[PDB]
């Protein structure tokens, strides 16, 4: 499975990093780590895919990376709308997909 | 949506003239192991038009 | 691209429930379709995924109990749930995978993999009691 910090917090203007440690099979072996944003009562939204890339139509402050078995979502310039939980979905390692525990961000 | 026409998205190799194939065997672009199974780097044969 | 779901509701343990996910603007055979559930106020758990054709892949928590299917004619995605249990109480989402050449980063061509999640369904409540 994928482990995530249960919550992170920060003030508007600065940056926050979000970690996701897993095995060497999916995150450390493969390169299809993704990130999502889900507001309470809404369906999740694709935030990051293909690791380094970002889907068009999304604020360019969002950024992701992975160092070995650990994935990273480096959000920059937090605003008020960013308040939501973020799930890290890596590749599946032979079609048994996985998700992180979720990181509920709280903006000051 | 009349999604009823296929177009052999990526076929095994280049096609000779006036040749037709209906084989829907799974195409592998990475490793060989996958035999008739759509795996990590083994995608299903044709597409469906929109 | 639209994904509407229906079929969830109150049900007793051990019974049967079949979910529906009608997809407009694309097909259950163009790109990979996957089911993902979220327990009330909890994380996301991938339920199952069917590839563009010939795949019945599930999770170890639902193997032998859930079977994923589709109807090409009606362009709907189905999920049979047999022998439901109390820990299956969640809202279920049908997620379409990434279309081939997503957002077309003009470097790589047509290799289907593009493993991520595109727009989701609305979700339906499944309460097993």
């Amino acid at each position: 499975a994928l482990t995530q910090p249960a919550s992170v917090s920060g003030s508007p203007g600065q940056s926050i990093t979000i970690s996701c440690t897993g095995t060497s099979s999916d995150v450390g072996g493969y390169n299809y780590v993704s990130w999502y944003q889900q507001h309470p009562g809404k369906a999740p939204k694709l935030m990051i895919y293909d690791v380094s890339n970002r889907p068009s139509g999304v604020s360019n402050r969002f950024s992701g990376s992975k160092s070995g078995n650990t994935a990273s979502l480096t959000i920059s310039g937090l605003q008020a709308e960013d308040e939501a939980d973020y799930y890290c979905s890596s590749y599946t390692s032979s079609s048994t997909r996985v998700f992180g525990t979720g990181t509920k961000v709280t903006v000051l | 949506g009349n999604y009823n026409y296929l177009y052999r998205l990526f076929r095994k190799s280049n096609l000779k003239p006036f040749e037709r194939d209906i084989s829907t065997e799974i195409y592998q672009a990475g490793s060989t192991p996958c035999n008739g199974v759509e795996g990590f780097n083994c995608y299903f044969p044709l597409q469906s038009y929109g | 691209v639209q994904l509407v779901e229906s079929g969830g509701g109150l049900i007793q343990p051990g019974g049967s429930l079949r979910l529906s996910c009608a997809a407009s603007g694309f097909t259950v055979s163009n790109n990979y379709m996957s089911w993902v559930r979220q327990a009330p106020g909890k994380g996301l758990e991938w339920v199952s995924v069917i590839y563009s054709g010939g795949s019945t892949y599930y999770a170890d928590s639902v193997k032998g109990r859930f079977t994923i299917s589709r109807d090409k004619s009606k362009n709907t995605l189905y999920l049979q749930m047999n022998r439901l249990r109390a820990e299956d109480t969640a809202v279920y989402y049908c997620a379409r995978e990434g279309e081939v050449e997503g957002y077309n980063d003009f470097w790589s061509g047509y290799s289907r993999d593009r493993y991520y999640f595109d727009y989701w369904g609305q979700g339906t409540l499944v309460t097993v009691s």
